[PDB]
């Protein structure tokens, strides 16, 4: 049980990392998609 | 312009300030926004009295983007979107690596189709090429972090 | 001031419009420098024109100081 | 020339002149203003030989 | 949706590889369709619809795996969602 | 990548597949001469061996 709790510590750390990275990556995706096309779509309109 | 006759021997004048488009068949890919004709005379240090003449006609064409938007941009955006989902997919599933690697494979198979459509003109990177590079680096970073 | 100009055909001496005083001569090569020599541009300007790396430019304030190379000042 | 040989025609490079001195044009002539540079290849050298 | 959301399940594998197959078809289809931009072919509209739906199914598979793989050591179960999924939905 | 993930061979074999795709792409762009291996071809061969 002690070893399982020690492993669950790492698993929880990994889950928190996952939950941070999900938002970070979605924000990076949308910002990167905007940063290319926004200027040319503004010039077009 | 006249190839051999110079402006002191044969003089060419534009019939009208703009090309005649009254018979123009509409293109399925390009819209001619503007057209104009200009007569240029140039004098050379050999010969003050023999100007050389040309008429330059130019057409400002804007591409219709719909084909590339539909067949290129949309699947790249879809692959980009799926890249983030690997971080919500739990590790215990074992599907994280398969998901990210299959997204990378699909992106590479799509690059195999995109490289032939993108112009090979190496003066500057196309905007779609920069977007492809962004998507590739994004997937690579996602795999490393995963 | 009066400067030679290539705006008219043939080159002629024309008094500068008000606000421009400097005569200039610009010469550069093109595809026909094999026989015709450098292109020549003559005019008057309010300031000495800019020069591309392949364009020779000369600027002077005197009258008729920008002749065609085949014409004397 | 295939119709004429070195006995019939003598080929030579064009001579130009500057400052009353002639010189042979030993290079491909390129317009510095109107030559649209190619999209993939930069011309580094362009000699000519007889 | 019939592949178990359990260890050994291959839900995401299937969905992503079917999307890859659809991308191979997109390569194949793009050789036949002309390059004009006046309109979008019916086959092209169907292809894009299929790809969008496939990405939605990938997202749903990821969500379902994220739900099933949870553990009491990591997630506190919401009683409202518990009642809705286990009681209200069967009663609906 | 940990062995308990059960995905270690998948990554390597998929990268081999991607390198195969790149070799398919590049080999269509060059003449099949025997004078030398192109630099990108040497890199591809070395990468596939590794
Ligand atoms: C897309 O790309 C194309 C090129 O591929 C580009 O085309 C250029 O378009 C611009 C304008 O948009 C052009 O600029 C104009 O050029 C005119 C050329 O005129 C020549 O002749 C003039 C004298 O002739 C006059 O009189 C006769 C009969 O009386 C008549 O037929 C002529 O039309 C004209 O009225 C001469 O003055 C002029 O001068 C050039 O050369 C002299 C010396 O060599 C030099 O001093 C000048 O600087 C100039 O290089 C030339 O020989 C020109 O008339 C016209 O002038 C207008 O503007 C100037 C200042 O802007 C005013 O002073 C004047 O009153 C006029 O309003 C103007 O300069 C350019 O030549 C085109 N170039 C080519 C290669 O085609 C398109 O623009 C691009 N389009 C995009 C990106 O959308």
């Amino acid at each position: 049980q002690e070893s399982n709790n020690a492993a669950a510590e790492w698993k929880y750390v990994a889950m928190v990392m996952d939950h941070i990275l999900l938002g970070v990556f979605m924000l990076v995706c949308i910002i990167g998609t905007l940063a290319v096309f926004a200027g040319r779509l503004i010039e077009l309109n | 312009g006249t190839w051999t006759y110079d402006g002191s021997v044969v003089a060419i004048n534009p019939e009208s300030d703009q090309p005649d488009l009254s018979n123009f068949m509409e293109s399925g890919e390009w819209v001619i926004k503007e057209s104009r004709g200009w007569k240029h005379s140039v004098t050379y240090s050999c010969c003050p009295d023999t100007p050389y003449l040309d008429i330059t006609y130019h057409f400002v064409m804007q591409r219709l983007p719909l084909y590339f938007i539909v067949n290129v941009i949309i699947p790249c955006l879809l692959f980009s979107f799926l890249t983030g989902l690997v971080f919500y997919l739990p590790t215990d599933s074992g599907e994280k690596m398969t998901l990210s690697i299959s997204v990378l494979l699909s992106l590479t198979v799509f690059l195999l189709v995109i490289v032939e459509l993108i112009p090979s003109t190496s003066s500057a990177v196309p905007l779609i090429g920069k977007y492809m590079l962004f998507t590739m680096v994004f997937v690579i970073a996602s795999i490393i972090i995963t | 001031i009066v400067c030679h100009t290539t705006a008219t055909s043939p080159i002629s001496a024309v008094t500068c419009p008000p606000g421009e005083n400097l005569c200039y001569r610009k010469m550069w090569c093109d595809a026909f420098c094999s026989s015709r020599g450098k292109v020549v541009e003559l005019g008057c300007a309010a300031t000495c024109p800019s020069k591309k790396p392949y364009e020779e430019v000369t600027c002077c304030s005197t009258d008729k100081c920008n002749p065609h190379p085949k014409q004397r000042p | 020339s295939l119709k004429y040989t070195a006995k019939e025609i003598t080929l030579s490079l064009k001579q130009d002149a500057k400052e009353n001195r002639t010189y042979p044009v030993e290079w491909i002539i390129i317009d510095p203003e109107g030559f649209t540079e190619n999209g993939e290849w930069e011309i580094v050298h362009r000699p000519a030989r007889v | 949706y019939f592949l178990p959301a359990q260890a050994g399940g291959q839900k995401c594998t299937v969905s992503i590889n079917v999307l890859l197959a659809q991308t191979v078809f997109l390569f194949l289809i793009a050789q036949k369709i002309p390059e004009t931009s006046l309109s979008v072919p019916l086959l092209g509209r169907f292809l894009i619809f299929v790809m969008v739906v496939a990405t939605l199914i990938v997202m749903n598979c990821v969500i379902v795996l994220n739900v099933s793989q949870r553990t009491p050591t990591t997630h506190a179960m919401s009683p409202r969602l518990r009642h809705v999924l286990l009681e209200l939905l069967p009663r609906l | 990548l940990p062995a308990d993930s059960g995905e270690k061979t998948s990554v390597a074999i998929s990268v081999l597949l991607a390198q195969s795709v790149f070799l398919l792409l590049i080999s269509k762009r060059l003449p099949a001469t025997s004078m030398a291996i192109p630099l990108i071809g040497k890199f591809l061969l070395f990468g596939m061996v590794l």
